[PDB]
């Protein structure tokens, strides 16, 4: 099975450099162009360039001649991309992919296998644990047949955070929203909906882990009074 | 003798076909690097069967031509039938030109339906791509031809030369019968395929070539017939003692028992010897010429044939004939290299050699041509011959890189077929250049007449 | 560079139906257009190349057509797994370029959002901040307008929204809207209101609270 | 050393080695049932051999390393294209999609083969891959 394994998320400061890898298996590494492709959020795929490991030749989109450097090490079947003078605009997912056809002269073709992507996050921010605030329904509006509770997670960097409700046993009727940037830092929220006999007679607790700051916090949702 | 004149249509047609062979060679050589050239009109395989069948057919025409010329002289009488020699000429020429046109004018599978291949399926094997009716028509021509020349030997003086030639000619036709045998088991099919190709080219055809060489040396050198014919028997003895078990060098990887690895390797290792003896033969009996000869080109043709046959069949043959090596080189540009040099050096060259002796005294011009004509022939000789060594060096370099990139490394490390061919590109451009110099040689040779 | 524009950018459809989607090149790419399927948690999958050649293993319900400048992709009878993002890529010239995508979505019945509003938590208040949160949950289709009002006045600044993707189980959408204030600015006003406007109703769903209640 | 001597070396050499050769080919031909696994040589593989011939695949490809050198070795292709399980299915696609039309690339023809024909091809090639060939080719690239 042809497979491409890409390296993990990298964080860097503006003006720095980053180098990522793509490990090929299940085919003749030296016989196929390896391509690299950029994707920023809601922004459309962009071909950066490619490397032919059979002779070390490279080809670069003119828009990335300055930015990207491509290499391959054939004993290891791994290709590499180094991005330099980083900028917020280089924050993206970066994919490697294999030409569907073998050989040197098929430089411009389509691809039959892609890597899962490597995230590059370019920021000046500092590792910061979130604050976690419980969100209880409006004072005395315990009214309908179902009730909605929430958890606000504010002021963290980097992604990600994982959020659960009652250590994971409460999992249906949950919405956990993608994080957004407020200035340099990320915030997200999650809601959980539950029948009004479920609570506040039973306990509902928000659990938030931020591996990057080794934080785990619990916030019990308490009725307002 | 006057019935020696029927050889002329044979040598002319053979040379016309030889031109066609080179053009289709050049088309394929471009297809190697511009892969869609002339596609889909003339796909590479169609171009290839034109190239390889034009090679076998033009050489066959040269052989019959050669037999028609020297058999009368050896036998010391007129040929059994000039009108037969001419009827057979047009039948063979029309059958050849017909089967070639079928190749080019109808998709192969269509030509197969159209000629009723399904009743007797012999088509689509290498060198044997001609419809079964084309093969049948070749057998009938070969029977006629053998009767014609064989009757002439019967009522006439027997010589060793002429009897070795006839033995070779008969053997050729006989072995050709195996092209009608197409087993259903692939290994069995390959096993018997080589009774055509190998027992021809390293067996029976070596009787033909040697007989032609010996005759030309008898006529050119004035050295004793008795010594020439002794060495002829030594040379063909060595041909068959090495060559017959020798077939085994084609039996390494087709699915037959591994004893052929040993047998094939050991006897094939000795198959250079006859080509080496043919160089000691031509050089020594030209060195010992009791008299000079007006046509000094033939002497060159005869010396060169033996060196090239030896380089191509002997040295390149040997370089890949040992199983431990063939394991890696089997089915590779090395094979193409050896095959080009060997077919040219042995067989194309011996036909041009006998043409060089016989053409003047057939157009009733004399022993030799004027001195302008003779410098051209020699130019065409060096140009063709030198070009061919370069064709074989460039393909040998391709073959070495192919083996390194594709055949030696393990799975994962080895480069795919298609990718390794892109890596060989330069060598293929260079070959195609050499191929051009060769045509310029064939044209220069042709402008000698 | 050859530019590619795919249309439409979003298409809703149902299982068993047929759709066809478009790809246009800004200059001729002869016949050399490929298509990829993108799905969350999966690597991109080649569907078609050279305009109409199906990639090995791809079901025949997919097909494509076109040359020069205008190309299409068709799926004959949509299957659950076919709802996904689709990209085209030109493979006639350097530099390779791609279209920005057509997202093929699962149609379901219209549903109004369930809306809830949450005052700042007291914990956040003691630190000097005030976030008012609004959830608009389980709605379809995806278009929706949220409006904040403070004491009856529309408030535009300090609002961040986030939207889930189509839920793989019930096919709805959800959204949060968070108005972030200073405690001080929070304390100047009384009445906080979140209003959602959605095609299921010509009148907005209004949820609010009074800071002292 | 005389002519007559040389002619008898030629005569005796050729008869003896001709007979040695025939005896070896008798033996060899006894081993072929097991070597080639003739047990599996189905009507389908034998029909595939016919479509291999009728369309001259060997005019561009090698099979057990014999044939032409324009295109790849097909004796072991079955092992580079999803094995036993999925190779037939691969081949159907592969024959339909030709020619690939990649500019400047070596091109294979469209043979407009029926599905039965291609399936017979696939069996022939599968079966061919399993002939005991003394471990030829060296690796999966042929
Ligand atoms: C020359 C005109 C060809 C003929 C006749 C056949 N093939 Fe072919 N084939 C040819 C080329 C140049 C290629 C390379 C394709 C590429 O672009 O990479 C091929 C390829 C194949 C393959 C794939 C081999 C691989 O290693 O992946 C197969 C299985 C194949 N061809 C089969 C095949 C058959 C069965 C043929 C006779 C019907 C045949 N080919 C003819 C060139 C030519
Ligand atoms: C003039 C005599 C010969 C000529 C015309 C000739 C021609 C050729 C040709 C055309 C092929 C390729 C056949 C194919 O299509 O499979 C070939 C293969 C081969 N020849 Fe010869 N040959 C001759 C003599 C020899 C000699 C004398 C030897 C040994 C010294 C030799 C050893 C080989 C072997 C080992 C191969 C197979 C290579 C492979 O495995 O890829 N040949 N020859
Ligand atoms: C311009 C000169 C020539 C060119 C460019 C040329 C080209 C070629 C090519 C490209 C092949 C096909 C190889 C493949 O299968 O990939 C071939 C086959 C062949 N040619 Fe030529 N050729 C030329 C001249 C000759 C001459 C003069 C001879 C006579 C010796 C010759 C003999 C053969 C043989 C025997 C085959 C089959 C080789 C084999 O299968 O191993 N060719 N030729
Ligand atoms: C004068 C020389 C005469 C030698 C005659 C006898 C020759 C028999 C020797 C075996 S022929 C052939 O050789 C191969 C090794 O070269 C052998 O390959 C071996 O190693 C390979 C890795 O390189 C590997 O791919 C094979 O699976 C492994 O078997 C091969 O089996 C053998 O048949
Ligand atoms: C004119 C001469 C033409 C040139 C071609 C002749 C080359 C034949 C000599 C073969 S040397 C042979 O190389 C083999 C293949 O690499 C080597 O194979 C080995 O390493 C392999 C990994 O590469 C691996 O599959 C096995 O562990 C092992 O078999 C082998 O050591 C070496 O003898
Ligand atoms: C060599 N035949
Ligand atoms: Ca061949
Ligand atoms: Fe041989």
């Amino acid at each position: 099975e042809v497979q491409l394994q890409q390296s993990g998320t990298v964080l860097a400061r503006p003006g720095a450099s980053v180098k990522m890898s793509c490990k090929a298996s299940g085919y003749s590494f030296t016989s196929y162009w390896m391509h690299w492709v950029k994707q920023r959020p809601g922004q459309g795929l962009e071909w950066i360039g490619a490397v032919y490991p059979g002779n070390s030749d490279t080809s670069y989109n003119q828009k990335f001649k300055g930015k990207a450097k491509l290499t391959a090490v054939t004993s290891a079947s791994t290709a590499y991309m180094e991005l330099s003078s980083l900028t917020n605009e280089d924050s993206a997912v970066y994919y490697c992919s294999r030409s569907s056809l073998d050989g040197y002269y098929v430089k411009n073709w389509c691809f039959d296998v892609w890597g899962q992507g490597t995230t590059v996050t370019v920021s000046s921010a500092k590792t910061t644990a979130p604050s976690v605030y419980p969100l209880a329904p409006v004072c005395g509006d315990t009214t309908g047949s179902s009730v909605t509770l929430g958890c606000l997670v504010k002021g963290y960097f980097p992604e990600p955070v994982t959020l659960t409700w009652n250590s994971g046993s409460l999992s249906s009727g949950v919405h956990t929203f993608p994080a957004v940037l407020q200035s340099d830092l990320y915030t997200l929220s999650s809601s959980v909906t539950v029948t009004s006999s479920t609570r506040p007679s039973q306990s509902i607790t928000c659990n938030v882990a931020h591996p990057a700051s080794s934080t785990k916090v619990d916030k019990k949702i308490e009725p307002r009074g | 003798f006057a019935s020696q004149a029927v050889a002329k249509p044979y040598f002319v047609f053979a040379l016309i076909l030889f031109v066609g062979q080179i053009l289709f060679g050049l088309i394929m050589g471009l297809q190697y690097v511009v892969g869609d050239f002339l596609f889909p009109a003339i796909p590479f395989n169609v171009a290839r069967m034109v190239h390889t069948n034009l090679l076998i057919v033009w050489l066959l025409f040269g052989f019959m031509g050669a037999a028609y010329y020297l058999v009368p002289e050896e036998s010391d009488c007129e040929l059994y039938s000039p009108k037969l020699a001419w009827i057979l000429f047009w039948v063979f020429a029309a059958a050849g030109v017909l089967t070639i046109l079928g190749y080019l004018l109808v998709p192969y599978a269509g030509l197969a339906r159209l000629t009723g291949n399904e009743l007797w399926p012999t088509m689509g094997r290498e060198f044997l791509e001609q419809p079964t009716i084309s093969k049948a028509g070749i057998v009938i021509v070969a029977l006629g031809f053998l009767f014609n020349v064989g009757m002439t030997v019967l009522r006439g003086r027997k010589t060793a030369i002429s009897m070795v030639l006839m033995t070779g000619l008969i053997g050729l036709a006989l072995l050709f019968l195996f092209s009608f045998y197409n087993p259903e088991n692939l290994t069995r099919d390959k096993f018997y395929w080589w009774w055509v190709v190998h027992l021809w080219v390293e067996g029976v055809w070596e009787l033909i070539m040697g007989a032609i060489l010996a005759f030309v040396l008898v006529k050119i050198t004035g050295v004793d017939r008795e010594v020439i014919e002794k060495w002829l028997y030594v040379i063909i003895a060595m041909a068959l003692i090495s060559g017959i078990i020798g077939t085994g060098h084609h039996y390494f990887w087709i699915g037959v028992p591994g004893y052929w690895l040993w047998l094939g390797s050991v006897f094939s290792a000795l198959e250079p010897l006859p080509f080496f003896a043919m160089v000691l033969f031509a050089f020594n009996t030209i060195n010992r010429r009791r008299r000079d000869y007006p046509n000094r080109a033939v002497a060159l043709w005869a010396m060169g044939t033996t060196v090239m046959a030896f380089l191509g069949a002997g040295v390149w043959g040997f370089m890949h004939t040992l199983a431990p090596v063939n394991y890696y080189t089997h089915g590779t540009q090395l094979t193409a290299a050896h095959g080009h040099m060997a077919f040219y050096g042995a067989y194309a060259m011996i036909v041009m050699t006998i043409i060089s002796y016989a053409m003047p005294r057939l157009r009733g011009i004399g022993e030799a041509m004027d001195n302008r004509s003779q410098v051209l022939e020699m130019w065409g000789f060096w140009l063709m011959t030198v070009a061919m060594v370069f064709i074989t060096l460039f393909l040998s370099a391709a073959g070495v890189l192919q083996v390194w990139l594709q055949r030696m490394p393990a799975d994962g490390a080895a480069m795919t077929f298609m990718a390794t061919q892109d890596q060989l590109a330069i060598f293929y451009w260079l070959r195609e250049g050499a191929g051009v110099v060769f045509l310029i040689g064939l044209v220069a040779y042709l402008l000698s007449f | 560079d050859i530019q590619m524009t795919q249309s439409p950018p979003y298409l809703a459809a149902s299982p068993g139906e047929t759709i066809t989607i478009n790809c246009r090149a800004s200059k001729s790419i002869r016949k050399y257009l490929a298509w990829y399927q993108e799905k969350p948690g999966k690597t991109n999958k080649l569907l078609i190349y050279s305009g109409s050649t199906l990639q090995f293993g791809i079901p025949s319900r997919f097909s494509g057509s076109g040359s020069g400048t205008e190309f299409t992709l068709t799926i004959s009878s949509l299957e659950p797994e076919d709802f996904a993002m689709y990209y085209c890529q030109q493979h006639n010239e350097y530099p390779l370029t791609f279209g920005a995508g057509t997202k093929l979505e699962l149609k379901r019945a219209d549903a109004a959002p369930t809306v809830s509003i949450f005052p700042p938590s007291s914990e956040q208040l003691t630190s000097g901040g005030a976030s008012v949160v609004c959830f608009l949950n389980n709605f379809y289709p995806k278009d929706i307008n949220v409006k904040w009002k403070i004491d009856g006045s529309e408030r535009q600044n300090g609002v961040l929204n986030s939207w889930t993707d189509q839920d793989s189980k019930d096919s709805t959408y959800s959204m949060s809207s968070t108005l972030t204030l200073t405690k001080d600015e929070y304390e100047r006003h009384n009445s906080y209101t979140c209003e959602a406007t959605h095609k299921t109703s010509t009148s907005p769903i209004v949820k609010s609270f009074n800071r002292n209640e | 050393f005389t002519k007559g001597m040389a002619r008898n070396i030629y005569f005796g050499g050729s008869v003896f080695f001709i007979l040695l050769f025939l005896a070896l080919t008798y033996h060899t031909e006894k081993t072929l049932p097991e070597r080639t696994n003739e047990a599996a040589m189905s009507a389908a593989v034998v029909r595939g051999k016919l479509v291999w011939e009728q369309n001259n695949c060997v005019g561009c490809h090698t099979l057990l390393g014999e044939g032409a050198y324009f295109a790849p070795e097909l004796g072991n292709v079955v092992g580079r294209r999803g094995g036993e399980e999925g190779f037939n299915t691969f081949l159907q696609a592969w024959m339909k999609i030709q020619p690939l039309n990649v500019p400047g690339r070596r091109a294979m023809p469209q043979f407009h083969l029926s599905e039965g024909q291609v399936d017979d091809l696939a069996e022939f090639l599968k079966w061919s891959s399993k002939i005991d060939t003394n471990q030829w080719p060296p690796n999966k690239e042929g």
